[PDB]
RNA sequence: GGGAGAAGGCACGCUGAUAUGUAGGUGAGGUCCCUCGCGGAUGGAGCUGAAAUCAGUCGAAGAUACCAGCUGGCUGCAACU
RNA sequence: AAUACGUUCCCGGGCCUUGUACACACCGCCCGUCACACCAUGGGAGUGGGUUGCAAAAGAAGUAGGUAGCUUAACCUUCGGGAGGGCGCUUACCACUUUGUGAUUCAUGACUGGGGUGAAGUCGUAACAAGGUAACCGUAGGGGAACCUGCGGUUGGAUCA
RNA sequence: UUAGCUAGUAGGUGGGGUAACGGCUCACCUAGGCGACGAUCCCUAGCUGGUCUGAGAGGAUGACCAGCCACACUGGAACUGAGACACGGUCCAGACUCCUACGGGAGGCAGCAGUGGGGAAUAUUGCACAAUGGGCGCAAGCCUGAUGCAGCCAUGCCGCGUGUAUGAAGAAGGCCUUCGGGUUGUAAAGUACUUUCAGCGGGGAGGAAGGGAGUAAAGUUAAUACCUUUGCUCAUUGACGUUACCCGCAGAAGAAGCACCGGCUAACUCCGUGCCAGCAGCCGCGGUAAUACGGAGGGUGCAAGCGUUAAUCGGAAUUACUGGGCGUAAAGCGCACGCAGGCGGUUUGUUAAGUCAGAUGUGAAAUCCCCGGGCUCAACCUGGGAACUGCAUCUGAUACUGGCAAGCUUGAGUCUCGUAGAGGGGGGUAGAAUUCCAGGUGUAGCGGUGAAAUGCGUAGAGAUCUGGAGGAAUACCGGUGGCGAAGGCGGCCCCCUGGACGAAGACUGACGCUCAGGUGCGAAAGCGUGGGGAGCAAACAGGAUUAGAUACCCUGGUAGUCCACGCCGUAAACGAUGUCGACUUGGAGGUUGUGCCCUUGAGGCGUGGCUUCCGGAGCUAACGCGUUAAGUCGACCGCCUGGGGAGUACGGCCGCAAGGUUAAAACUCAAAUGAAUUGACGGGGGCCCGCACAAGCGGUGGAGCAUGUGGUUUAAUUCGAUGCAA
């Protein structure tokens, strides 16, 4: 409180701790698929959510979501990951970029295609 | 201990005023007497006197209007723990000029208005509205 | 308290200078006092004498021979002599 | 027909009041061990790198100092040589490097500790009501677990008839 | 979670040295120099103009442009030179690569292109010296990956287009629909009409100043030569370039996608799915009507982009200087003393550092902002201004702060006499009780619990009376009583000793307040040595309870609880409220001084210290606090910055140990928390009702049979009703 006190010990803003450290302030990172599996989510939800463990080009190894309905990914699949947690999946803090590198687009999508790596259908 | 007698002066005013007191009295000092002068001249108190020679007691006659205290706020600005000085072109004004700031200059204690008009800066002793 | 001489490093002979022998040790003549002696003070002669620094110098080698610890890390057992 | 003084006691309920960590509201909430999966982290005989202190060892090139040997167009010469220079040698500084022993930091390590997170599992029921032994704090001992027990302290304890 | 650092070290003399001052260097001499105003050590980093953000103060940042510095494969070195310890120089050493006929050589893209590698990701091995500028040259000119330009990429900013107008029962198709119709939608088709841009032809500024031949005049000079300057004419110099721009031709012709529509948030319906598949910035969607998933129709928002991710600031008053907090929400150190430090009552004089005023210089340009100018507009370019809120020098002002000198007495102390007190330390001593020992009387139980049993008693308990030993604690007094900084302190007496308060006046003269670091104190438990040991009682044993019962209850009982001397340093160490000072209405009490009044009553009127309960304004989220503040102010300190992780780990200091102290991060969640409200609930309470109990009379539970259910059986024993309420 005292002026004297601040003069001895200045106000010191807290440094923000990141939510996607594996990215190291990069917009995406590349990595190899270590395990490709499903996992169940947290109260109150229930499903078999597709996730993968991925060793990134910078050594970090993280779990990443594989959004969309259907995917053709396996071990040694080279994928691109981006920031973005999965809320009912604790530990999951990244998303896989559908339709980049070895990851295919979602099949048969018509709405929100660009978020699922899907070309515009000839029509 | 009693390390700021001006805050003490401000406060004795503020509290007796809040307590609808007719007058307040405090150990005197030239600097208090110089401030009391400005208050009176700007119509925030009726009048004042100092009594005694060896242990001078200063007395301020407070002022009321609509069964209200003329002095709405009275606050210490510069203080022993943090002296505040301003330049002529930096002189604050209280309530957009409706109130006053008491300023201490090379030419004695006067209002922000006075010091402004006389090309001076000084230590900002208090605000009054 | 130890562990510890842990480990590891440097110096090391000879000659000269400082000082023809130094710091120190010892101490005579002389002078003076004295409760006079196997005495005290003063005095410093002679004798003896390590060590250091500087400079120089010989050899492959200066603790030159005899003499004279090898050192360190983990672990069982018994405290210890 | 009998019997009711009466409302202390059982059961259901009404009003006032109080405590609550309950609100799908006590068929409530909630605690720890244990089992399984995942995450990060500490310890760990060690393993591998970075940087660094101290003690020494080392001494390329260069520059400067010294200079007997060798060598030299310009200047001096009494024509023999001089002065001066170069080379070589030598000394000082110092890079690489070497040795010994410490310090520090990063990564990693059989295994091990506790921690966090999970729809549901096993054991009990520790706290919340006076939670059925009031709770909690410090401490100490004990016990599958929540905990129990002793000592002192606090009220952030219900009821006081 | 670095406190000490330093031998050329700090200074002096003299010689040497540099372009020059200088421990720059050397000798000698002195023993200094730096450091809590942060040295040393460790981590990180080029600095600035400015950039982004913010109303501002700030926060974040240092591409592109410009200024300074540093580097040129790594480490070291000097040579040449006005300048270098040299970006395409030299030498040595290292790492590495290339050539070789094997003996020996050569090189350094962090210049411009380009390559490999790394990466989510960043371009062509282009044209020209025409322009500006640099090197050389008298010049002509030569060189210039500076520069001017061109290529590539939606990377961004700005501009424009992808047509304009007309077009209705408003078609077909799609979608919704209660089958009436609504919608897509003037949208489309049709009808005229325009032609930017792209395409194709035609024409054509400016960036060009110079330089070259001649000529003429001046200055030169012996000269009309030459030289140089300035006019004149002639012929010339553009990489960009198919330039900008202008005209013509053809036809709407070649030019629309992306995200979103549950709330925050502009935009709703159907079908599919069914806690799946899936969505998800936050809340939260998904088990049969899902505007939240996925498709569709419709709609909203953007538009050559649109979304997602990353990233800074904002909102965030969420590090609070401007601009916050610590009773119960995160936060007062357990308490005190106190160095450094911060702050400091009142008067005079002095000073003029802080502060204030003015003047002068400087604060590069660009950027930002204002008014103009130029490209068709805009981006962009540009003139002038204002601004750079800053620094420095000089000259003044003297109220406030600081220095200096003298003071002053109210703050603070000292003195005198008294008062109250479980304040501390030591030594004595007392009566009650328990247990034990020894006896008298007495005889079959005592003890314990909810009930018991273990236990104790005919070796005579328990009960009673008597005598004695020992330890521990001090009933009544006793009380929102008292004392102490806190912890805490209680029988009585003495001794040693600290503090508080009152009365009166004298003395000192601001000697004061606060306090990081430091030091001391600090309940209980615990630790070490030796004593002590009645009662109590962790551990432990036995008896019970219980489904279990490592408990609660009982019978025993060790450490411990007690003493001395050491250690530990923690508690809900609490008023969960730091210390000091000043100020602000009241009522009732408790306690303890003291002045006055026929003391004429156990009183009457004042005046201090402490304290309890209410309560006023004000404060507060509320609860509550309320002259003992949580009100109004000031001085200084400590501490907080979402929950868990954690008062944990690592490091340091401390401890015999147990452990204490200082004190992180990863990870994880969207909560955790405070006060108060309405319910419900309680093995909480009060008051009150009902054949609820109590008072009565008769039953059911036994028997045989009727009947319903369960179960069992069966091919089937049909389905339902299941605590009171089957
Ligand atoms: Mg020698
Ligand atoms: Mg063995
Ligand atoms: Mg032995
Ligand atoms: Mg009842
Ligand atoms: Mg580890
Ligand atoms: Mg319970
Ligand atoms: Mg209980
Ligand atoms: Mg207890
Ligand atoms: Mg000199
Ligand atoms: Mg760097
Ligand atoms: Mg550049
Ligand atoms: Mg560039
Ligand atoms: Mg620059
Ligand atoms: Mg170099
Ligand atoms: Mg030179
Ligand atoms: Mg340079
Ligand atoms: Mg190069
Ligand atoms: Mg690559
Ligand atoms: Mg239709
Ligand atoms: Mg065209
Ligand atoms: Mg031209
Ligand atoms: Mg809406
Ligand atoms: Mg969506
Ligand atoms: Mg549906
Ligand atoms: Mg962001
Ligand atoms: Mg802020
Ligand atoms: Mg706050
Ligand atoms: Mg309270
Ligand atoms: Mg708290
Ligand atoms: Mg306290
Ligand atoms: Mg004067
Ligand atoms: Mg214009
Ligand atoms: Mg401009
Ligand atoms: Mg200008
Ligand atoms: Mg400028
Ligand atoms: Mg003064
Ligand atoms: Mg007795
Ligand atoms: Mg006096
Ligand atoms: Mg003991
Ligand atoms: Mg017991
Ligand atoms: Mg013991
Ligand atoms: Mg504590
Ligand atoms: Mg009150
Ligand atoms: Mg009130
Ligand atoms: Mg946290
Ligand atoms: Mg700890
Ligand atoms: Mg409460
Ligand atoms: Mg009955
Ligand atoms: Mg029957």
């Amino acid at each position: 409180a005292t002026v004297n006190q601040l003069v001895r010990k200045p106000r010191a803003r807290k440094v923000a701790k990141s939510n996607v450290p594996a990215l190291e302030a990069c917009p995406q990172k590349r990595g190899v698929c270590t395990r490709v599996y499903t996992t169940t989510p947290k109260k109150p939800n229930s499903a078999l959510r597709k996730v993968c463990r991925v060793r990134l080009t910078n050594g970090f190894e993280v779990t990443s979501y594989i959004g969309g309905e259907g995917h053709n990914l396996q071990e040694h699949s080279v994928i691109l990951i981006r920031g973005g947690r999965v809320k009912d999946l604790p530990g999951v803090r990244y998303h896989t970029v559908r339709g980049a590198l070895d990851c295919s687009g979602v099949k048969d999508r018509k709405q929100a295609r660009s978020k699922y790596g899907v070309k515009r259908p000839k029509a | 201990s009693m390390q700021d007698p001006i805050a003490d002066m401000l406060t004795r005013i503020r509290n007796g005023q809040a307590a609808n007191k007719a007058a307040v009295t405090m150990p005197s000092s030239k600097l208090k007497v110089a401030i009391a002068n400005v208050l009176k001249e700007e119509g925030f108190i009726e009048d004042f006197k100092v009594e005694g020679d060896t242990k001078p007691e200063l007395e301020l006659t407070l002022k009321y209007f609509q069964g209200k205290a003329v002095v709405e706020s009275i606050q210490r600005v510069s203080r022993p723990g943090l002296r505040i000085y301003k330049r002529k072109d930096e002189l604050p004004k209280v309530m957009a000029g409706l109130g006053i700031a008491v300023v201490s200059t090379s030419k004695g204690v006067m209002t922000d208005r006075a010091a402004r008009q006389a090309g001076l800066g000084g230590e900002i002793i208090c605000y009054v509205a």
